């Protein structure tokens, strides 16, 4: 069935183990329907955790690499296990945000979040290769964003959450993966003021979301200018 | 022999012998209540020297301590939502404790940030039906009566006109108007011709203060983290807009059946400190208990500037966690106001409930701290609530065998 | 290849990928040589946590099936199964291994009670998971054996006492309901390390005050 796999979704989401979910939800992305937004998100946290998970398992063992000659070997080797397990999983959902749901969709906002994780798990991949094994993907998840952002600044009101979403996170786009802040730092400013002066009408479309990334803005930004 | 000043309104008689340090002579008394010599501090008459640990006590012969209280570090990477607690930013990876819930900073290159995961009104007299009173509270007066059904009026203390304050009143009930919330109650309007009798929304369901010390009726515990994580949030949004209670306590606090609570009967900082003209300077009022040290000390020329209402609402979660009000002891309203200002006298907090958890026990230390400076906003309070009320059934057993420590400094 | 089995396991200790310690370490038990106490720590870190974060899953699985057509609940009460075959086979991997090669070969006294300490502990776990009669009384008994060893050798101001006395305490209360027993265990032990908190070390002090701390934690929470 359908709603089984969407229900077990939820389940595995209680107990702090997304990684049954993720091959739960990945047959949800490879079903052939029209994806909803509740649990859109749950195919945004699936994975986010999951290759957080692998983040979070890469970004310190590459401390301890740097932190040091058999020793670090056993560094070396362990570090490029876990970076093809990272690499082979991002890969595996960059199959779903390409040939599985981004042809089908109606509303422009549902498909500014998808191009949006399109850049953002293209960029992921970005994070691990070096020199010429990158440049085919950075340049693939420009065009997510780029594609999008136009879409962004065009076709949605700046109150709603995705838009600032699609906003922090293409900026810092720029700061590490691109290391362009001055781009970054116009795109933050605007995304940020153009979203100030429109505050009056929260509640309709969840407050939460707004102030967090809009606090995540600045103090980003404090960092960014400093 | 020396004395000792327990918490938990406690005292002991212990020796002290020649040569011994204060550590081990206290630590031998002070481990019976779950203490340590690195996470209390005394002090002597002199008007408090620090008189620490490693200090010999061969000069402290008939001498009086009131030991008045000042982790292990597994790692995790934080799925849900969760903020930091050195600086309250957003954090995603860390330390922790299987005990104490306190996060902890990890840079003190520095990595940047990411988007966290989600999931007018004029009112004329003729439909005014007054009825009795309630009666007195921070404010004012309150008015049950009947106004489009079954709601609460509000007639305030001075009522005096003046031209200008109506337009006061413009700028204090427009912006509290549209704020609609699941928790606040939904304002519908103000009586116009006649006094002011603020037509505030009325139902039924008992008040807070009411259900614990009228009846005084508890539950399982699992419910009482639903009322410490709603009021948190309801008045979260309060603070979004800026828009301060002034006022909360434990009496206008309702319950809708068990279902959700409401916050409401709030507001208008012109009504208080009236205007004398163009001036509203403010003024106590009500009770001390849920009104916060820096509003004591009457220096605060705003008071209520988004960390008053903090400590507001942590003595409302000494309601919840302790069955009693706080200063249960001294019931004098004029010299507790001495006391707690200045900073002599704070709550008791080694009395709270025995099978509560550790991190709201922290959280009380930090949404309770009498300074203003470090109360986490109703942004950190709110998140942290839901990291421990979705995790009831993990932490719910005896305390079991914990790890090492796994971190080095 | 046995140092080489040491940086694939403490560098896994800190990086949430424990599965990872638990197939390097398990592969030096396997091996014969002698569990200093580092190697013998870490496998405690790595089960324990490979184990309880499962367990931990299961308990939230647990309340939310009591929480109620049986759709709802039969989905919930497979995943229930699910992770509970999983506690079982990663439990199981430990009790196998704790009868090929950790015990018969334990070098030292107070070492033998640490992998006596842990034998019951595992059976714990998988004790409450449950064929039911059967595996309490061997977790008793396994305790009981460690229970026979911790007072004629075990120091009573030592954490693994303190922490076999807290685990075998707590292990009444829960399993054997009998508070009265726990508390007397618990008081026994705490009073006498109160008696000989004057004599300790830097290394020892850490973690006894902890366990006693919650000991302590544990001495007022059965109280009411
Ligand atoms: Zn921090």
């Amino acid at each position: 069935d359908k709603n089984e796999l969407v229900q077990k979704a939820k389940l595995a989401e209680q107990a702090e183990r997304y990684d049954d979910m993720a091959a739960c939800m990945k047959s949800v992305t490879e079903q052939g329907a029209e994806l909803s937004n509740e649990e859109r998100n749950l195919l945004s946290v699936a994975y986010k955790n999951v290759v957080g998970a692998r983040r979070s398992s890469w970004r310190v063992v590459s401390s301890i690499e740097q932190k040091t000659e058999k020793k670090q070997q056993m560094a070396r080797e362990y570090r490029e296990k876990i970076e093809t397990e990272l690499r082979d999983i991002c890969n595996d959902v960059l199959s779903l945000l390409e040939k599985f749901l981004i042809p089908n969709a109606s509303q422009a906002e549902s498909k500014v979040f998808y191009l949006k994780m399109k850049g953002d798990y293209y960029r992921y991949l970005a994070e691990v290769a070096a020199g010429d094994d990158k440049k085919g993907i950075v340049d693939q998840s420009q065009q997510a964003y780029q594609e999008a952002f136009e879409i962004s600044k065009k076709e949605m009101q700046p109150t709603h959450p995705i838009r600032l979403g699609l906003a922090l996170n293409f900026s810092v786009f720029y700061y590490e993966i691109l290391n362009s802040p001055e781009k970054a730092c116009s795109l933050a400013k605007t995304a940020f003021d153009e979203a100030i002066a429109e505050l009056d009408t929260l509640s309709e479309e969840s407050y939460k979301d707004s102030t967090l990334i809009m606090q995540l803005l600045r103090d980003n930004l404090t960092l960014w200018t400093s | 022999i020396v004395r000792v000043f327990l918490p938990n309104k406690q005292r002991t008689v212990v020796p002290a012998r020649c040569g011994v340090t204060v550590r081990d002579s206290l630590k031998k008394a002070l481990m019976m209540r779950g203490l340590i010599p690195e996470c209390c501090a005394v002090y002597r008459i002199q008007e408090k020297k620090p008189i620490g640990w490693d200090t010999d006590i061969s000069w402290l012969t008939g001498e009086e301590l009131h030991v008045e209280v000042l982790h292990n570090f597994v790692r995790k990477t934080f799925f849900t939502l969760a903020f930091c607690d050195f600086c309250r930013k957003l954090l995603f990876q860390g330390f922790r404790c299987q005990t104490c819930g306190y996060k902890f900073h990890q840079r003190c290159r520095d990595r940047s940030s990411s988007a966290p995961n989600v999931h007018d009104w004029e009112i004329p007299d003729g439909q005014i039906t007054v009825g009795q009173r309630i009666g007195s509270g921070s404010f004012g007066t309150v008015y049950k009566g009947k106004w489009h059904g079954d709601v609460a009026v509000k007639m305030l203390n001075v009522t005096a006109p003046t031209p200008q304050q109506l337009q006061a009143f413009k700028n204090e009930v427009g912006v509290l108007r549209k704020t609609r919330h699941v928790n606040i109650l939904l304002f519908m309007g103000y009586s116009t011709k006649p006094q002011l009798a603020i037509v505030t929304q009325w139902c039924e369901g008992s008040s807070l203060y009411h259900h614990l010390h009228i009846i005084e009726t508890k539950f399982e515990m699992i419910k009482l983290i639903d009322i410490a994580r709603q009021t948190a949030q309801g008045m979260d949004y309060l603070h979004a807009k800026s828009i301060i209670h002034r006022d909360l306590k434990s009496n206008n606090i309702f319950l809708h059946e068990d279902l959700t609570v409401k916050i409401g009967d709030f507001g208008l900082a012109t009504v208080k400190s009236r205007w004398s003209g163009s001036h509203q300077f403010e003024q106590l009022s009500g009770s001390i208990l849920w009104m916060a040290p820096e509003v004591i000390r009457m220096q605060d020329k705003n008071p209520y500037s988004f960390q008053s209402d903090v400590y507001a609402f942590g003595i409302v979660l000494y309601e919840l966690m302790t069955g009693q009000l706080p200063y249960s002891n001294i019931n004098n309203r004029d010299q507790i106001i001495f006391m707690v200002g200045r900073g002599y006298l704070s709550p008791d907090l080694s009395k709270v409930r025995s099978n509560c958890p550790k991190a709201m026990k922290r959280l009380m230390a930090e949404c309770l701290k009498k300074k203003r400076d470090e109360r986490p906003l109703f942004p950190q309070i709110l998140a942290s609530i839901e990291l421990l009320a979705r995790s009831l059934p993990k932490i719910h057993r005896s305390a079991s065998e914990p790890s090492l420590n796994r971190a080095g400094f």
